């Protein structure tokens, strides 16, 4: 079976070097420079670095030539026992679900929890269920 | 190909039969390339809000489903290359699955995740 390594990326850079990877592999596919690389995984929990698959550490060592995001990571690749091929794809609870509870960063009822009533499908805004703390403009000037 | 690549990051969804994950233009355009002819999803919006879901984590960059581990775990080996999910979570209706067990087209669940 495949081998699975792992290469340092960027901090907040993940979607972004998946993208890259996959157009890089689009078009240098027909050429007489393959990249051999299987698949890429790239956690949402995860920030900081990313995985790919391969054989062989030269493969991935080549593979990843030419591009400037990953050039931090590219002295050292550090290999993973086969134990934690399963538990990188595991998920623990995407998290958009109506009737849920959820909390609030920004705005006034920082820290606190409300519930969710509708979403709207355009998503650019969703409804939300709490209870106001205003002083009834009894105490304000 | 260059059809299924998403385009822009901003405004992408997921099937949740073989976890397809592209732009909102892509499948208003082109759709679920690996189940089209059992889906009909090209040429309209309503059935793309409809079955498919934003409530989607992970992004895998399949590229040989034959030969890939991850492939064999997740059963998308009979499925052409491109951006693959690990986790959607969603469930179609009871009006759509119906179908798919007559045509011959067997509905699991893609939502390997665990709950709590
Ligand atoms: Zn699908």
């Amino acid at each position: 079976d495949p081998n699975l390594w792992t290469v340092k990326c960027k901090i907040g850079e993940e979607r972004a070097t998946a993208i890259s990877l996959m157009r890089k592999f689009i078009a240098y596919q027909f050429t007489d420079t393959p990249l051999q690389i299987k698949s890429v995984v790239a956690p949402e929990h995860v920030k900081g670095y990313i995985y790919v698959e391969a054989y062989k550490q030269t493969h991935v060592k080549q593979a990843i030539e030419g591009v400037g995001n990953l050039r931090l990571g590219y002295w050292n690749q550090q290999m993973v026992p086969i134990k934690e091929m399963t538990d990188v794809l595991k998920v623990v609870k995407a998290n958009l679900k109506p009737k849920s509870w959820v909390r609030l960063k920004r705005g006034i009822y920082k820290d606190d929890i409300a519930q969710v009533d509708y979403v709207e499908p355009s998503q650019n805004t969703i409804s939300l269920k709490m209870i106001p703390r205003i002083d009834y403009d009894r105490i304000k000037a | 190909a260059l059809e299924t690549v998403p385009k822009d990051l901003r405004h992408l969804r997921a099937c949740l039969l073989c976890s397809l994950v592209k732009t909102i233009d892509q499948f208003e355009y082109d759709g679920c390339d690996n189940c089209d002819a059992y889906l009909q999803m090209k040429g309209n919006r309503e059935m793309v809000y409809d079955c498919t879901s934003s409530s989607f984590d992970g992004i895998i960059a399949m590229m040989s489903p034959e030969d890939s581990w991850v492939s064999k775990w997740q059963r998308v080996s009979n499925f052409k290359p491109g951006v693959y999910a690990v986790s959607v979570t969603g469930r179609l209706p009871q009006g759509i699955v119906r179908e798919l067990k007559s045509r011959g087209v067997a509905y699991k669940s893609r939502d390997t995740a665990i709950k709590t």
